């Protein structure tokens, strides 16, 4: 994976690639690494795929209950605290590496969490196997006082660096923009720079090609 | 002693035009020794089909477990579980055994009875959902199946054409794997009819 | 009639142990009052030290629960301190778990939930206390939330508790009918404290020395109690007008 | 009356009737006496039989080489409490290589009895104990009551008609406290003390039980022909 | 110490009555009136906001509560008991359903879980029953709109329309005259306000009345965009202003 | 302590009866009547809803008749909330058996275990018994069609025809009169409805105050079908036998 | 332990199980019966870890006998096999798993059919016309693939079984001291004494 | 990490670099290793980022609950809570923490807690991988009762050298000044400290 | 009625009669007092000599908690010991976690919460003791008195037992006559006088006096028993005042 997060004027934007691997094999060419914890708090997750989804869902569930209990919109620091303490408890065995971002009554926020429970704060962050390609771009083009459209450009450029240069990353760029005072906009497949070319041939077989021993109707009704 | 490759086996699913197909081999072995040529890896709960590769005892256990869980679902909900919902149930159940997992590669296939949409999904042994428009593969010849499907597949195939494509995907993948084969079954699934066909394949 | 000894329903659907816990509330014969300013929340309570042998500085029914939350209790001191220690522990845990300071209303709900449990579970008696929580919440602003032995809680524009609570309540009602607003339209907390004491004097019909009162003030980022001399300074200001 | 159903209930005058009823079981018990000098501490106990075919219920129990007690009331409760003392004395030896001070022994019994007077379901112990010992601060005598109250004394007596011996010892105080370096005389004083509590019955050879501990004497019990010397 | 009350506090009397349940229902009878009406394209639940003091801010006390984005609850009886039931009900919708199936429970099943919780307070050791009757309105894809009543016993019944609490007998009769199977949501809101006015004595406005609907999806209340399948909560609490608008054309 | 407030739910009377069980049965005798009739080619379950209101949603409602698995159903008389606790246990128990043996649970085995749970609440734990009586209707390949009843004591018995709840004495006499062994399902349907119609405390038996179900082999070849009757189907079967 | 075989024919299931019990460099016994009767028409043979085998077999036997007495009924071979599978499937994730492989030969009286189930220690169940555990399969499966027919008589099955034992006695490294053969049919379980 | 805390006339100053490492890759170049556990009790963190954060969070919770009941805790008390966590969980922790606080009675105080969980009260403390390179320098240059400006220079020069030699250390030099006057945050960038 | 048969039950007044009944057990006990002074606290208690057979000086009633706190109580003596045992556990765990010895107000609430907990359930009995206790911490001297209900306050002077009213009156005079403060050595003497004066309410059996003190200057902030010359001097001062 390559994942990034970038702060701007009036909020924060996160992005991710869409490749899922099992060793050298691409298992999923268009998987969703951007997770909704609450309406305006979103997570980008690298590491063990089932872990990032489960830990994101569990804390998301508990955040919803907390929001209902307190009659308040959830805060990013709450999701941050709950995630880090859960991950720390499991001493790194839950392999979730997360970039946590969002807006709340306190403002806009950007954090990252490591599987063992460490957190950090920044204006720009990147995690995953393509984080070095991404961070190289971020360290080259980031500046203070970015606009919304500048931050999206920077974030997706950082993801592209991972897509092209990291074998762990590929396919498409997903983006989520969380601006203060507005609804979070999830941009699924914001860029699709890896469309498969037309195949040279149709491999549609003449009907009857496959030898068959038996046929039978399967009963699915009661 | 790698739990996922003691018994062998494969499963593949594909989507077509208003239809889905799910196929599996019939082999069950103990490493080199072929033991059974009748071991089917596809099960169904109502109209939702589940294929499971990997350690055969866990394949059996999980089938029995999901039959258990879907039966109680139906009694309480008063309706058959849909593929999207069942996919979530499989994911939850697998992640529940996060640090002592079932050594399996399940595959969900079916048509949502409300929307009419074809649906397929795949999972790793610990619950990660892998959704796809086109095809899902699983088992000891997954590399081979990936190569066969990625080249042979085209969108919106008719049920009779989709049968040929998925069958040729499985057969040729199985023949490049020592632990897969020994027979094959293909399920063609339409909105309200399901046809099950046994394929003639080489028995070595 | 064992339905009057534990928290089970009587034939008329009542919980007598909860009702009697409400009567324990007035056992101290102390009246409290809370009001809100623009920037602050002031709570005042009577301070009666009858015994000459008591150290007056240790006689208090106002508690600093957290840096931002204060709580005044109406009821016996043992139950009062029980509630205070739990509230402190709950507010501390909330901050650790969720990464931000426990809001006054959320703590109120939590303490009210605990109180509700004692009304449903038999082995635990209700605490004979009414807890008034005050703060300047970072989201909701000046806040007054109050809990009772029934497990009931609600927010207030202003409130009063004690034996002569009704007199103070109507006095405050009549002021807010006149002012047409939800709070004391005052800049400094000093004058909101002065308002609170003034309207307590009018409602109760008694004069107060510096040792007859107890004052807690909540501002942004801190709740604090006043010393005898802080109150004396405040009493002088009222008298010279 | 309405407040004696269990130990967890106070009466309107602040009494614990279950504890008082436990105290009553001691009063029905056979008389036992305790007294000490500066060098030795002595227990004397009148044993009780069921009839002429039965044995005489043993009243004295050894706790350590330097400590032991006599009982009056429920004997099984004395067995529980003596066993506890045996363990506490033993813990002190194994862990600290230290002989348990007779005073601490009292404090430990007090706290064990007390817990049975404040909780639901339990009952007070129904036995009184006289603990004698010789430790680093010389000879000691303690009186244990199952209310929890433990008291250090020069001499005392508990059981039926214990008031006779208790009065006698109160008169004899100045004499017996200075019986230093003479075991047989301190016992004689204790045997004369317990004689003030006898009615219609006199001290026989399978009736009398004497124990002694002191400066150069381990806690030892005398029964049968070994007490014939003192009748 | 420790809970020594391991035995039932609700037991059968010689006549067969379960005393504590009966007495709990008596507490519900004393409670302020609340009602629910089911329309063809929605459900309305309403109740009076009985203020304890005019110094109290009745907005801070919510009698109508969101349980899931498509399910809402109101009650009659003891407020504190209701509050903790809402906490428990919200949690059980997650633990025993959403965390398993990745979607919110259908109304009947969430109701079933709340009923279970209330049944256990009727049989378990050292507890009294809950002193509340609930009205739970909700929507789900395969059952459409529904309205349920849950009693202290743990029994639940589906209703086209009903009322509970103080003036429930009169209110139910009023609803029988007005309810038909062709009612549109706005017609049901109108009837809800009419029915409630009979049982309310003092002020009757948007500040003394609490009212929520289960209707169309509200994309504007979702808080985010980009997922086509997520379309927003069907539960919506009507504002104080929205109630007064309908009280003029009453 | 708490001894003061203990009802002692699991003790004997001087006559050797269990107070709480007896009082629970007294509670059940006020619940709506439920009837089970076993024919040679199927089983009928009929039950009367407790005094209905016109604004009650009748179609999406379940109060008396519950499905345990595809081959077994129960009719309930007593506290519904209590019954659902037991029904969920029974549903899980059936699935446990199926998971263990790969065969559907024999009816008696399920009935015994549910009855054993009831028994436990009368002997230990100091809790009130479940105020519920069940009529079990089911099929298995050992005994075929079977009717059972269980009550708060945890005692269960098998029947050709049986009633629970209100007016069982009158209902049983009527069933004993018109029942014969060679009876068919459609005859049993009629008997069930006729009996309720005569024993009812209502003015007249209507479709909205009834729940109805059949368990037939009237599917296609050697398999069993459970039919929980819809409102309109009860309306039709009530007309077909000329009750309305 | 070591050699356990099973053949299902037209009307019966035949189980053959080696008689040797070897520990170290000593054959301690040459007449060991590696089987338990679970019910009148159900027989289970077993092989695996010392101690574990008999302990598991007798534990299963007790449970099936308990069931029989409770319900006054005999569980089907399929039902028994599923129970046994689940017990092994539980076991494999225990602190110390049962290292036991079993064959279950039964005659279903309701179906009037013989049934043979092969279950390994992991809980891997398969119904088979013929089955083997351990190294035995490496010789017998191919042999039976050739000579087995589904309509054979019990006598034909015994001759087919003689052919397997002969092959094992020729090519197997260890002396397993012959086999005890048992037949499961409509009339129950009986032992062939002269094999 | 290179971290240190130094007592002086008016109180105590804490200092740290800003480099967080995963091998030779710098995961964070602007880290804040100076952490508030109370208004005027802070700590310098070294070792595992996860461990030191989790410990600091628990300590801050403990001191918040302490303050609610007993008022402002002493710096010694804060160090004891750190110790208790580090000592009892020594098998599962990689945390080297320096605790520093300002009382009005006790003025500036520094406690260092190494891997084992022992406590050591010192005039000044150095820790982290980079500390090794400045033992010589710090011992030669530290004086008691320095001024604020002198102590800032001492820490600046010391961490500059620690950063220069230790690859694990770098970025900015953060400092936190603890006095009666309040809490002051200082930052010093490479272009200043590198050419010292 | 029956409201008084079970602990934790509210009467219609809002009272816990079982606690009020425990207070009766305290009123039955011997007199104990506490005097707060310039830089410390002084504790004294009446020990009724039931018999000649009681060993003098050897049935000690005042108890130390930690090394800086003293505790004395009237009522059921075993109950008081249970409370001190808890006090010692509380003080040990405070010193374990926080290093510093437990402050007196902190210690006061530890006992307070524990005693209050024994009014919450019907399965426990309230404490049959009022406890006077205190010591010296970083903020100076503190004196407290704790009652069966869990109620406690800070005191200039404190008294409980059969002669509490007599002792209270005598305490109030000292507070009035010494607004600036009483010295530690003076307070020891006064404690003796007050116990002797409070003994008039228990004058059948004669008694044994027991005094202890904590003073920043006189005992270095640690709890010590008053023995020998200082005790006899205090006894003589008391003997002179009754005549
Ligand atoms: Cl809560
Ligand atoms: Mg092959
Ligand atoms: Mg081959
Ligand atoms: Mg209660
Ligand atoms: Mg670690
Ligand atoms: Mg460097």
């Amino acid at each position: 994976t390559t994942i990034v997060g970038v702060k701007f004027n009036n909020g924060v934007v996160i992005a991710a690639d869409t490749r899922s691997t099992q060793g050298p094999i691409v298992a999923d060419k268009n998987c969703a690494k951007l997770h909704r914890i609450s309406p305006k708090i979103w997570c980008a997750g690298a590491g063990t795929a089932a872990d990032t989804e489960a830990v994101t869902q569990l804390i998301g569930s508990n955040i919803e209950l907390h929001s209902l209990y307190t009659s308040r919109e959830p805060r990013v620091v709450s999701a941050l605290q709950m995630l880090k303490q859960h991950l720390f408890k499991y001493q790194g065995h839950i392999g979730a590496y997360l970039i946590v971002a969002g807006v709340d009554p306190t403002g806009s926020h950007l954090f990252s969490i490591h599987a063992e429970g460490s957190t950090d704060v920044g204006y720009y962050l990147s995690l995953g196997s393509g984080s070095l390609a991404a961070m190289a771009v971020l360290e080259s083009h980031w500046k203070q006082d970015l606009t919304k459209e500048e931050a999206i450009k920077l974030a997706s450029d950082a993801i592209q660096a991972g897509i092209w240069n990291d074998l762990g990353s590929g396919s498409n760029v997903d983006v989520c923009v969380m601006e203060i005072g507005k609804d979070a906009e999830y941009l699924r497949n914001y860029l699709t720079p890896n469309v498969r070319e037309e195949k040279q041939k149709s491999y549609k077989f003449p009907r009857g090609t496959t030898a068959v021993l038996k046929e039978s109707i399967v009963n699915i009704c009661d | 002693s790698d739990p996922s490759s003691i018994n062998g086996g494969i499963v593949v699913a594909m989507t077509g035009k208003d239809c889905v197909a799910i196929a599996c081999d019939l082999r069950l072995g103990s490493q080199s020794l072929g033991v059974s040529n009748k071991f089917e890896k596809i099960f169904h709960y109502g109209h939702v089909f589940l294929g499971i590769t990997g350690l055969a005892t866990d394949v059996t256990t999980l089938n029995e477990m999901f039959r258990y869980k879907t039966n109680l679902y139906k009694l309480k909900e008063e309706r058959a579980i849909e593929p999207e919902t069942f996919t979530q149930l499989v994911s939850s159940s697998l992640y529940e055994r996060r640090f002592g997992p079932y050594f399996v590669g399940p595959v969900v296939a079916g048509i949502n009875s409300k929307s009419g949409k074809p649906f397929i999904a795949g999972f790793d042994l610990i619950g990660c959902i892998d959704e796809a428009k086109d095809f899902i593969v699983s088992g000891t010849a997954s590399d081979q199946l990936f190569g066969m499907c990625e080249s042979l597949y085209e969108p919106n195939l008719e049920p009779e054409d989709l049968f040929e494509t998925i069958s040729q995907a499985l057969l040729n993948a199985a023949d490049r794997d020592a632990l897969s084969g020994w027979g094959a079954v293909v399920y063609i699934i339409k909105k309200d009819e399901v046809v099950k066909r046994y394929l003639k394949m080489r028995q070595d | 009639g064992y339905d009057r000894h534990i928290t089970i329903f009587s034939p008329e659907g009542r919980l007598y142990q909860v009702e009697y816990a409400f009567k324990a509330t007035n056992q101290t014969n102390i009246n409290s009052l809370a009001v809100r300013g623009k920037d602050c929340t002031v709570v005042i309570s009577q301070k009666k030290v009858p015994d000459k042998l008591l150290d007056p500085t240790t006689v208090s029914y106002i508690f600093c629960i957290s840096r931002t939350i204060g709580m005044v209790v109406n009821g016996p001191i043992p139950d009062a301190r029980n509630a205070a220690l739990r509230a402190k522990a709950e507010a501390a845990e909330f901050r650790y778990k969720y990464g931000y300071d426990m809001p006054c209303d959320v703590l109120a709900k939590r303490m009210a939930n605990l109180s509700q449990i004692y009304t449903q579970r038999a082995y635990m008696r209700p605490l004979g206390v009414i807890l008034t929580f005050v703060s300047v919440d970072e989201e909701l602003g000046p806040s007054i939330y109050k809990t009772d032995p029934a497990g009931y809680y609600v927010g207030y524009k202003a409130t009063a508790t004690g034996p002569k609570q009704q007199e103070i309540t109507t006095n405050l009602e009549n002021h807010f009918k006149k002012s047409k607003i939800d709070h004391i339209n005052e800049e400094s907390w000093e004058k909101v404290v002065e308002f609170a004491i003034t309207h307590m004097i009018d409602a109760l019909g008694t004069e107060f020395s510096k040792n007859d009162l107890e004052v807690g003030v909540a501002t942004k980022d801190k709740f604090f109690t006043l010393s005898a001399e802080n109150i004396e300074e405040r009493l002088v200001a009222i008298a010279e007008q | 009356n309405n407040y004696d159903g269990d130990t967890v209930t106070f009466s309107p005058t602040g009494r614990l009737f279950q504890v008082e009823y436990a105290l009553e079981a001691i009063k029905q018990g056979s008389v036992t006496v305790g007294l000490r000098s500066n060098t030795h501490a002595v227990l004397v106990a009148l044993k009780r039989n069921a009839d002429e075919l039965s044995s005489y219920q043993k009243k004295i129990i050894k706790c350590d080489e330097h400590m032991g007690l006599s009982l009056a009331g429920l004997a099984p409760d004395a067995r529980v409490l003596s066993n506890y003392l045996r363990q506490q004395c033993n813990y002190s030896s194994l862990v600290f290589n230290r002989k348990l001070a007779v005073e601490r022994a009292g404090h430990l019994l007090c706290d064990k009895a007390q817990k049975n007077t404040q909780s639901y379901g339990g009952r007070p112990y129904g036995v009184g104990l006289l603990i004698i010992g010789y430790d680093k601060s010389g000879a000691h005598l303690l009186e244990f009551q199952p209310s929890g109250n433990v008291t250090e004394l020069y001499g005392t007596a508990i059981g039926a008609r214990s008031q006779g011996a208790k009065t006698y010892l109160e008169r004899t105080l100045d004499t017996f406290i200075k019986i230093d370096g003479n075991p047989d005389e301190l016992i004689k004083a204790g045997v004369e003390a317990i004689s003030q509590s006898l009615r219609d019955e006199s001290l026989t050879v399978d009736n009398l039980s004497i124990a002694i501990v002191g400066k150069d004497t381990p806690f030892t019990i005398y029964d049968g022909e070994a007490v014939a010397k003192y009748i | 110490m420790t809970d020594r009350y391991s035995f039932s506090l609700t037991t059968f009397s010689p006549s067969g009555k379960l005393g504590q349940i009966d007495y709990a229902l008596t507490a519900v009878k004393q409670g302020v009136t609340s009602l629910g009406i089911k329309a063809t394209n929605g459900v309305v639940i309403a109740t009076e906001k009985k203020s304890s003091s005019p110094l109290a801010m009745s907005e801070t006390l919510s009698k109508v509560s969101l349980l899931t984005p498509d399910i809402g609850a109101v009650y009659s009886g003891m407020g504190p008991d209701y509050r903790v039931l809402v906490d428990k009900s919200r949690k059980v919708a997650h633990t025993s359903y959403k965390r398993i199936y990745g979607e919110y429970p259908p109304t009947k099943l969430l109701v079933s879980e709340v009923a279970k919780i209330m049944q256990e307070a009727t049989q378990s050791g050292g507890v009294r029953p809950f002193g509340v009757s609930l009205l739970i309105a909700g929507h789900d894809e395969f059952n459409g709109f529904s309205l349920y009543q849950v009693d202290p016993s743990g029994s639940y019944f589906p209703w086209k329309a009903t009322a509970i609490g103080k003036g429930s007998v009169a209110a139910k009769t009023f609803l029988e005259k007005r309810w038909n199977d062709e009612l549109e949501l706005e017609d049901a809101i109108h009837i809800a306000l009419l029915t409630l006015k009979e049982s309310v004595e003092g002020e009757f406005n948007g500040d003394t009345i609490e009212l929520a609907i289960i209707g169309d999806e509200n994309p504007d209340l979702l808080g985010y965009t980009g997922i086509p399948t997520d379309k927003g909560p069907r539960f919506r609490k009507l504002t104080s202003q929205e109630i007064n608008d309908r009280l003029e054309a009453l | 302590g708490s001894r003061r407030y203990d009802s002692r739910t699991t003790i004997f009377s001087p006559e050797g009866r269990l107070y709480q069980v007896e009082y629970a049965l007294e509670s059940i005798s006020h619940a709506g009547t439920a009837i089970g009739i076993m024919a040679s080619d199927g089983i009928v379950l009929a039950a009367e809803r407790k005094v209905t209101s016109t604004l009650l949603e009748q179609d999406t409602s379940t109060e008396k008749l519950y499905k345990l698995n595809d081959k077994i159903a129960v009719a309930v008389a007593g506290l519904t909330a209590d019954a659902e606790i037991l029904i969920n246990t029974a549903r899980i128990h059936a699935q446990n058996y199926l998971k263990t043996y790969n065969e559907d649970i024999p009816v008696e085995i399920l009935v015994r275990r549910l009855s054993d749970i009831k028994q436990g609440y009368t002997q230990h734990g100091g809790l009130r018994p479940f105020g519920v009586s069940f009529i079990y209707a089911g099929y298995d390949d050992r005994y075929g069609y079977q009717l059972y009843t269980s009550n708060p004591s945890g005692n269960y018995t098998g029947w050709k025809a049986i009633s629970v709840g209100a007016n069982t004495s009158a209902a049983q006499t009527l069933l004993q009169m018109d029942y014969k062994d060679d009876m068919k399902v459609d005859d049993a349907i009629e008997l069930a409805l006729k009996t309720l119609s005569k024993t009812t405390d209502s003015s007249a038996l209507t479709y909205d105050r009834l729940e109805f179900a059949t368990i037939r082999k009237g599917a296609n070849d050697g398999e069993v079908y459970q039919k929980i009757f819809k409102p309109q189907e009860i309306k039709d079967i009530l007309v077909k036998t000329g009750i309305t | 332990m070591d050699i356990i075989l099973g053949i299902r024919v037209q009307d019966s299931v035949i189980l053959a199980s080696s008689k040797a019990v070897t520990r170290g460099i000593s054959v301690l016994k040459d007449s060991d019966d590696k089987t338990r009767q679970l019910s009148p028409h159900t027989l289970m043979s077993f092989a695996g870890e010392a101690g574990d085998t008999v302990q598991f077999a007798e534990y299963i036997q007790a449970n099936i006998q308990l069931y029989s007495i409770r319900e006054d009924y005999e569980l089907s071979p399929q039902a028994v096999s599923s129970f046994v599978r689940q017990e092994l499937a539980k076991s494999i994730r225990s602190r110390r798993p049962y290292q036991v492989n079993v064959l279950i030969g039964g005659y279903d009286k309701k179906k009037n059919k013989p049934e043979l189930y092969q279950i390994d220690y992991l809980g891997t169940k398969v119904e088979l016309p013929y089955g083997a555990h351990g190294y035995s399969g490496f010789y017998t499966f191919s042999l039976l693939d050739h000579h087995y027919r589904p309509d054979m008589t019990t006598e034909e099955g015994l001759d087919l079984l003689k052919l397997c034992v002969q092959e094992l006695e020729k090519r197997m490294p260890m002396d397993f001291k012959g086999v005890i053969v048992k037949i499961v049919d409509k009339d129950g379980i009986r032992q062939v004494d002269d094999f | 990490t290179s971290i240190m805390a130094v007592t002086f006339k008016d109180g105590v100053i804490l200092g740290a670099d800003s480099r967080t490492t995963t091998g030779a890759y710098i995961a964070n170049r602007v880290t804040d290793k100076l952490t508030r556990v109370h208004d005027k009790i802070w700590c310098c963190r070294s070792g595992s980022a996860a461990d030191t954060q989790a410990i600091a969070d628990i300590v801050q919770y403990h001191l918040e609950l302490y303050t609610s009941q007993y008022g402002t805790p002493s710096t010694e008390t804060a160090a004891s809570v750190f110790k208790e966590l580090c000592y009892e969980n020594k098998d599962n922790l990689t945390a080297g923490i320096i605790v520093a606080g300002y009382d009005d009675k006790n003025k500036g105080e520094v406690y260092t807690i190494p891997l084992g969980g022992s406590v050591h009260k010192l005039p000044y403390a150095i820790a982290g991988s980079g500390s090794t390179f400045i033992y010589g320098y710090c011992d030669k240059n530290f004086r008691e009762n320095m001024s604020k400006e002198e102590t800032v220079d001492f820490i600046k020069h010391s961490l500059s050298q620690a950063i220069k030699w230790d690859g694990s250390s770098g970025g900015v030099i953060r400092m936190v000044v603890l006095t009666a006057a309040g809490v002051e945050r200082l930052i010093f960038y490479p272009d200043e400290y590198e050419q010292l | 009625t029956g409201y008084d048969l079970s602990n934790s039950v509210f009467s219609p007044d809002g009272r816990n009669f079982q606690v009020e009944y425990a207070v009766k057990a305290v009123e039955n006990g011997t007199t104990s007092i506490g005097i707060k002074c310039n830089d410390g606290v002084v504790f004294a208690v009446e020990k009724l000599i039931t018999s000649k057979l009681l060993v003098p000086q050897k049935n000690v009633k005042i108890q130390v908690v930690d090394r800086h706190i003293g505790c004395v109580y009237s009522g059921l003596i075993p109950d008081g010991r249970h409370l001190v045992n808890r006090g010692r556990e509380e003080a040990a765990s405070f010193k374990k976690l926080y290093k510093t010895p437990i402050p007196i107000p902190a210690f006061a609430d530890r006992l307070g919460q524990y005693v209050q907990a024994h009014t919450l359930y019907n399965s426990v009995r309230p404490f049959g003791v009022s406890t006077i206790f205190g010591g010296v911490d970083k903020n100076g001297a503190h004196l407290y008195m704790l009652e069966p209900s869990g109620s406690y306050w800070g005191y200039k002077g404190a008294a409980t037992g059969k002669g509490r009213q007599s002792a209270k009156a005598e305490l109030e005079k000292l507070v009035d006559h010494h607004p600036e403060g009483l010295s530690a050595r003076e307070a020891v003497k006064q404690a003796a006088k007050i116990i002797y004066l409070a003994h008039e309410d228990n004058k059948e059996k004669d008694f044994e006096l027991e005094i202890s003190w904590c003073s920043l200057s006189e005992t270095n902030g640690l709890h010590k028993f008053v023995k020998g010359d200082l005790l006899q001097e205090a006894i003589d001062f008391a003997q002179k005042e009754i005549n």
